[PDB]
RNA sequence: AGCCAGGAUGUUGGCUUAGAAGCAGCCAUCAUUUAAAGAAAGCGUAAUAGCUCACUGGUCGAGUCGGCCUGCGCGGAAGAU
């Protein structure tokens, strides 16, 4: 569960997802893992589909992530009513707009890399294709 | 020439007489009897070097014994009192476990050439020497 | 075979441009040296397959538009953010 | 498959083995075994060298495209599998007879030992050979 | 059987099927491999 | 240092079975040892620890479909294996000065 | 795409010598005989043996396989007068 280390602000503002994102190129490994989709990813998600590719490289080349949480999200405990203040923060997601490269992969055969990455793109509800560094 | 049947090539060194923690079960896994790989498998190592693990046809019938042809032991076990040290591969690439050279191992290549199957001695040279490679040894040519 | 036919744009801008996007084709300009940029439309398909060399973003272009010929060099490109396809080059003249 | 780069040099590099080459014998394995390819190919190491080549490729459109440059003759044998096996040492040599002992010494068939075009003659066995 | 709304294949004598419009994977090896929906 | 006895149990199976009574090994704590077939008759000397050799025979009345046989005897007293190290109490009690004994304890 | 074939001798290879041996995990991932064979993708063994595909011949004899881009659909889709 990767988090900020302190911030300015504890809570902050749910905010609108609109645009597209800038993180489009792979920029390290040989072959990324680009998202299709649209939406938040929580820090689980992130080490979750981290862990289910590490295993499928098994332990070999260096596999890069390309998001970062740092978004509080807070929430009303159960059988509260409204109001009384924004409620206590739970977990950080980053916002995934359309285009964003998340794992990055280099030191791996590429078909294994697309099992690596297929395994990985399960454990994440937005949607995802595999890419590949590009001469410019 | 009748094909499979029942014949192996297991049994660890020639001057070891009737072994059992080694092989044990597997060669008296057939019908032939235990005192058969003791009393007849030193007939032909007194003809040469004992200790020298030799696969040898295991041909077993339903007539009581079997019909064998000893062979030529293999080349990883000869790369040790020839080569000098007893290892082998371990660390291939990494490190240099050792070193011959290709004046000497071509000169034994022609004394397994009696099982090997080649056109030539130098097309079967290589294919020897190339084993050696698997153990990291690199041949000095 | 570095070689793309190419008609000249007529209509500058994101209105027209998002129109012929659509249509299997996109925007580009040929710029670079004395001479003042001129904007020139070429089909995407046939691009699509010739940047998959790594000569494609090296070796010189040879563009052919109105009969002349430009030669030009792919100094910078405009990917699409998830389909993929290709919406503009820049064909810096070499 | 690998395409014609390939496939035309192994009917050229033939050709080249039978303008030097001369007699030769058919096989057949429909059956074979590994155990016969070190009987007739450990005898090329009797002989000689890795020269000789089975070649057992007798396509109507490949082995047999070499045929109108080199013997006419031997597009009849093109039916069912062939294997040519050129000689180069020795004219008339007696690698001929051992197909058909050889048949003899486990090997099922071998094409009936038909063989090719010395004499321009049939399926004829031949003892009378320059030894 | 299972009832899978996926149905990748398992060992490759699988072979996907649509009987009466249903997406099924027959299996004349391991009946274990046979499986519903798709 | 726990250790447990490992006694040898030479047992008889008939050779068409004796296939599957190499499947029994995987399961059986007793590591493999030598055997000589006896005509249609068949034996393999094993050695397995007593804590699991009572379970043995149970292994022969089904995979040798009644055909099964076999006899042991204790020895060895080397052995040892996991896990936890545990040990059955208790020892000991009814004997002079025992109370002093957890004196030393602490 | 089917079809009788072939799909090797040392590799009981060194390894922690109780065994890994084409296939636990380590590395090398030889080269030969050759129409062809990875010193190995899977199955099967305490380990082997064994059974297939890779690949390559013949029979056969005309087109076919595998991705992308998307259109329209299928499944996933079970509620109580």
């Amino acid at each position: 569960m990767l988090q900020p280390k302190r911030t300015k602000f504890r809570k902050m503002h749910k905010g609108r997802n609109r645009g597209l994102a800038q993180g489009t190129d792979v920029s390290f490994g040989s072959f990324g893992l680009k998202a299709v989709g649209r939406g938040r990813l929580t820090a689980r998600q992130i080490e979750a589909a981290r862990r289910a590719m590490t295993r499928a490289v098994k332990r070999q080349g260096k596999i890069w992530i390309r998001v970062f949480p740092d978004k509080p999200i807070t929430e009303k405990p159960l059988a509260v009513r409204m109001g009384k203040g924004k409620g206590n923060v739970e977990y950080w997601v980053a916002l995934i707009q359309p285009g964003k490269v998340l794992y990055e992969m280099d030191g791996v055969p590429e078909e294994l890399a697309r099992e690596a990455f297929k395994l990985a793109a399960a454990k994440l509800p937005i949607k995802t294709t595999f890419v590949t560094k590009t001469v410019m | 020439a009748k094909k499979v049947q029942a014949y192996v090539k297991l049994q660890v060194a020639a001057g070891m007489a009737n072994p059992s923690p080694p092989v044990g079960p597997a060669l008296g896994q057939q019908g032939v009897n235990i005192m058969e790989f003791c009393k007849a498998f030193n007939a032909k190592t007194d003809s040469i070097e004992k200790g020298l693990p030799i696969p040898v046809v295991i041909t077993v019938y339903a007539d009581r014994s079997f019909t064998f042809v000893t062979k030529t032991p293999p080349a990883a076990v000869l790369l040790k009192k020839a080569a000098g040290i007893k290892s082998g591969s371990g660390k291939p690439n990494k490190d240099k476990v050792g070193k011959i050279s290709r004046a000497q191992l071509q000169e034994i290549a022609q004394t397994k050439a009696a099982d090997m199957t080649g056109a030539d001695i130098e097309a079967m040279t290589r294919s020897i020497e190339g084993t050696a490679r698997s153990m990291g040894l690199v041949v000095e040519d | 075979m570095f070689t793309i036919n190419a008609e000249v744009r007529k209509e500058q801008g994101k209105g027209a441009s998002r129109r012929l996007r659509a249509a299997n084709k996109f925007p580009a300009i040929i710029y670079g040296g004395k001479e003042a940029p001129l904007a020139i439309e070429l089909d995407h398909d046939k691009v699509m397959n010739m940047q998959a060399k790594a000569e494609f973003y090296s070796e010189v272009l040879t563009i052919v538009v109105d009969g002349k010929e430009i030669k030009v060099k792919a100094q910078d490109v405009q990917r699409h953010p998830y389909k993929p396809k290709l919406q503009h080059i820049d064909f810096v003249r070499a | 498959m690998a395409l014609n780069l390939q496939d035309k040099q192994a009917i050229v590099a033939e050709v080249s083995e039978v303008a030097k080459g001369a007699l030769s014998a058919v096989v057949a394995d429909s059956r074979g075994v590994t155990v016969d390819k070190m009987t007739e190919l450990r005898k090329a190491g009797r002989e000689a060298g890795v020269y000789m080549r089975v070649v057992r490729n007798t396509l109507l459109r490949r082995a047999v495209e070499g045929t109108p440059f080199e013997c006419l003759k031997d597009a009849f044998v093109g039916p069912t599998l062939i294997a040519y096996s050129m000689e180069h040492p020795g004219a008339a040599a007696r690698l001929f007879k051992e197909f058909a002992k050889a048949n003899a010494k486990f090997e099922v068939k071998a094409a009936a030992f038909e063989g090719e075009l010395i004499p321009a003659s049939q399926i004829d066995r031949l003892a009378t050979l320059p030894t | 059987m299972k009832v899978r709304a996926s149905v990748k294949k398992l060992c490759r004598n699988c072979k996907i099927v649509k009987r009466d419009g249903v997406i099924r994977v027959i299996c004349s090896a391991e009946p274990k491999h046979k499986q519903r929906q798709g | 240092e726990l250790l447990e006895p490992y006694l040898s149990f030479k047992i008889y199976a008939p050779q068409e079975y004796l296939s599957r009574a190499y499947n029994d090994a995987p399961k059986y704590c007793a590591n493999i040892v030598d055997t000589q077939l006896k005509n249609n008759e068949v034996i393999l000397s094993g050695e397995i620890p007593a804590r699991c050799i009572q379970e043995y025979r149970s292994d022969l009345t089904f995979f040798t479909n009644g055909r099964s046989v076999c006899l042991t005897e204790l020895k060895g007293y080397h052995v040892t294996t996991g896990e936890p190290v545990c040990q059955p109490r208790r020892p000991n009690s009814r004997i002079d000065k025992v109370r002093y004994m957890f004196n030393k304890i602490t």
